RNA sequence: AUAUUGGCGAGAGACCGAUAGCGAACAAGUACAGUGAUGGAAAGAUGAAAAGAACUUUGAAAAGAGAGUGAAAAAGUACGUGAAAUUGUUGAAAGGGAAGGGCAUUUGAUCAGACA
RNA sequence: CACGGACCAAGGAGUCUAACGUCUAUGCGAGUGUUUGGGUGUAAAACCCAUACGCGUAAUGAAAGUGAACGUAGGUUGGGGCCUCGCAAGAGGUGCACAAUCGACCGAUCCUGAUGUCUUCGGAUGGAUUUGAGUAAGAGCAUAGCUGUUGGGACCCGAAAG
RNA sequence: AAAUAUGUAAGAAGUCCUUGUUACUUAAUUGAACGUGGACAUUUGAAUGAAGAGCUUUUAGUGGGCCAUUUUUGGUAAGC
């Protein structure tokens, strides 16, 4: 019922296990929202100038 | 577990993995289904003939 | 030279295309652009306006409009469409099956039409169950329900509500509100 | 002075204000020495909470 | 977002939005809420009546924490039952097994009659009710508590 | 250091950019300044007749 | 627990970048001014390294021309780059109490684009 | 035959903040707001959170106080969309938002003032050319943005004065 | 007693017939108001046009005016 992600083994040689889907990548895709969120999150991090 | 699911829901007080306002964001699948295409009127041209 | 009998250049005053930058909302209008221009159905070009339509003029529509809607007579097997937000409403405890498509469901609204039995569908769903809108209601909700319209129209002699930041006594209850401080309104 | 419908406002900055102002950058480093008051403290003090 | 203003665009124009005339200047007709009685009397009546004068009584020291009194209204009263259990209630309505509903632990000081519970009993502790709230509940089958 | 007073020009103009528009009369208006005797009597029958044709018509 | 543009010691910045930023990036609270209280500046940059031009010649000297050092003196301590106003020389063109501009063409000068 | 401007460079004038309104976008939605603070941290970021508190869900009245369904939450007139008949024109049914209107409900005001009993308390019931910034199946809360308002050096420069 | 200027109307929220409610009114189920039900429809009740009709919110600048034809006051007149 999910696509059922392999996993990968450190030296390649892809591993014969299979996760379903966490439901986070069916979640929606909103780049206005990531946008929005985006500026006013990476404003806050910012440290004050002043004469 | 951190985000949810249908099944599991915790680690976040209250919260659910938000939800689709279109169930397919692919729109000519819907248009050439079946229905829709037995429910439009045929179509002219993508540029139309100039008259007079 | 022209004596014009109006204005020109002059744009319709409505709005042609959603504001917003939603990816989903453009492809819902995609789609019923398609089907306004492809259909004949008066149906899919109201719910195209709709779809443009802003926040204060898609007010949410609630449970129990829906329900009241619903108890019209040959109306109960309508699907009932919502061209915004169906919000719940506790205030009703008996709740029928409701074949609902609306953009947004609520948890709560969704929770009550699940429970009563219904579904909650998506307006593409609707299009490719009715592409002419077949056995449909369409349910606009409260516009002028609003605390800014409230306010619109003040003047003496009109009812409409000053804008103020505190209310009570010492705030504009004194002249022009009542005879003995001068005059009332 | 006085315009269209809006609110009566009643902004109290008539007096040297700008000489007043608190702004909160120290919140952040604040929580910090709370902490390590707070840990260093269990630690310099005792097995008690 | 100074670039999406105004000034970007009147840079090049004389006078910026202003005009030549009036030329603008820095109190033209006073600060803040002179002329309330004289050369604004009539911005203050129509959008403002009430403004000036005096009304009622004075309260000294008065305290909010005295008239605290939120109120809950009877289509509204069901949803202080946990959601699982409100169900179970609302089926099998039961003297002998009829609920409980502690409005003042819920934040509520008085009940009101808006609107049409289910002809189910329930009982209402609540420091004060309406007339209304009385009687539909009592109709309804419950009964009012009076607490403190 | 004299006014200009008074003149009525250009105010017809000003009036008709906008025009002068009726003011869009309505099917049943304001019963407002009518003789309270009639809008009692008329209240009375007004219900009356309602329930006449709720507790006839089933 | 709270305050803390002074002091001391540390770390940072969607800050300014030498008409900016502290008045002060420099022997700056200096030079200077004023009886005094007080007022109060301007001023950074050769080059990797002085390698800072030995030597000849002219000149009374300053300097110049050469030579030369140096990747470069189209880097010579009047020094990174080196705009403009303003000026010199050369060249070109026009000019009967202004010049300048627009449309259109002559004349002169200069210039790109193209046949597989 | 009004003012300023000899020339060149560089500099140079609607900004920020607190509270706000209209509109818009977004998030959740009868609720919303994590960021006072606590936990955590690859550290002044990101991540997580209890109790509250704010605004909203109930107004009205100077207050004491009281406090929102006669009725499928009313009737009428219109109303898009849908439903039925028809090939259509058109006919009927249902009709959200919205407009107008006659009503009902809540509070204030003025009246009527019953059954009763600290016999002056009580307030049923029924009214009205009266009145509210109300109800009549909630819409708001928060973030951000242009424009606009108020306080501020408040677009920049500018007094005589105190 | 004009000319010019001006109000109203030129029908669907209409006309016709029968008949309900009322606490108003009448000597009186006579009237008044709102209505049920039925009848008249596409030359539905002049002309022309209708670069869409209706509605709302918010906000800028402005709030020194001048000229001409015609009417007209003051003034001998005036680019008053």
């Amino acid at each position: 019922s999910r696509p059922q992600v392999t996993v990968h083994s450190l030296t390649g040689e892809a591993t014969a296990n299979a996760l379903p889907l966490p439901a986070v990548f069916s979640a929606p895709i909103r780049p206005d929202i990531v946008h929005t969120v985006f500026t006013s999150v990476n404003k806050n991090k910012r440290q004050a100038y002043a004469v | 577990q951190v985000w949810g699911s249908e099944t599991v829901a915790s680690s976040k007080v209250g919260y659910t993995l938000p939800s689709h306002i279109i169930s397919t964001s692919d729109v000519t699948r819907i248009i050439n289904s079946s229905e829709i295409q037995s429910a439009i009127r045929p179509a002219g041209q993508a540029t139309q003939k100039r008259t007079h | 030279g022209i004596d014009h009998t109006s204005k020109q250049h002059k744009r319709s005053g409505h709005r042609t295309a959603p504001k917003s930058d939603n990816v989903y909302l453009k492809l819902l209008v995609k789609l019923y652009t398609f089907l306004a221009r492809r259909t004949d159905a008066p149906f899919n070009k109201v719910v195209l306006k709709a779809l443009f339509l802003s926040k204060i003029n898609r007010p949410p529509v609630s449970v129990s409009r829906i329900a009241r809607a619903l108890k019209q007579e040959g109306a109960a097997n309508k699907t009932v469409v919502v061209v915004g937000t169906v919000t719940d409403d506790a205030r009703i405890f008996e709740f029928p099956k409701t074949t609902v498509a609306a953009l947004r469901f609520t948890a709560g609204a969704r929770a009550k039409i699940v429970k009563a039995g219904g579904e909650c569908i998506t307006l593409d769903q609707l299009a490719v169950r009715a592409p002419k809108g077949q056995n449909t209601l369409i349910l606009r909700g409260p516009r002028n329900s609003r605390e800014a319209v409230r306010h619109f129209g003040m003047g003496p002699h009109k009812g409409k509500a000053p804008r103020i930041l505190s209310t009570g006594r010492k705030f504009e209850r004194a002249r022009g509100r009542r005879r003995s401080k001068g005059f009332k309104v | 002075a006085i315009s269209k419908n809006l609110p009566i406002l009643k902004n109290h900055f008539r007096k040297h204000w700008q000489e007043r102002v608190k702004v909160h950058f120290d919140q952040a480093g604040k929580k910090v020495s709370r902490r390590n008051a707070r840990a260093t403290r269990a630690a310099k003090i005792a097995p008690r909470p | 977002p100074s670039r999406f203003t105004k000034t970007r665009k009147h840079r090049g124009h004389v006078s910026a939005g202003k005009g030549r005339i009036g030329k603008h200047r820095k109190h033209p007709g006073g600060r803040g809420m002179a002329g309330g009685q004289h050369h604004h009397r009539i911005n203050m009546d129509k959008y403002h009546p009430g403004y000036f004068g005096k009304v009622g009584m004075r309260y000294f020291h008065k305290q909010q924490a005295h008239f605290w009194k939120p109120v809950l209204n009877l289509d509204k009263l069901w949803t202080l039952i946990p959601e699982d259990k409100r169900d179970q209630y609302l089926k099998s309505a039961s003297k002998e097994t009829a609920p409980v509903i502690d409005t003042l632990a819920a934040g509520y000081g008085k009940i009101l009659g808006k609107g049409r519970i289910p002809n189910v009993p329930v009982i209402v502790k609540a420091r004060f009710v309406s007339k209304l709230a009385e009687e539909k509940i009592r109709a309804a089958g419950g009964v009012v508590e009076l607490i403190a | 250091a004299k006014s200009k007073n008074h003149t009525a020009h250009n105010q017809t103009r000003k009036a008709h950019r906008n025009g002068i528009k009726k003011p869009k009369t309505y099917k049943y208006p304001s019963l407002k300044g009518v003789d309270p005797k009639f809008r009692r009597n008329h209240k009375h029958a007004l219900h009356g007749t309602a329930k006449a044709l709720a507790a006839a018509k089933k």
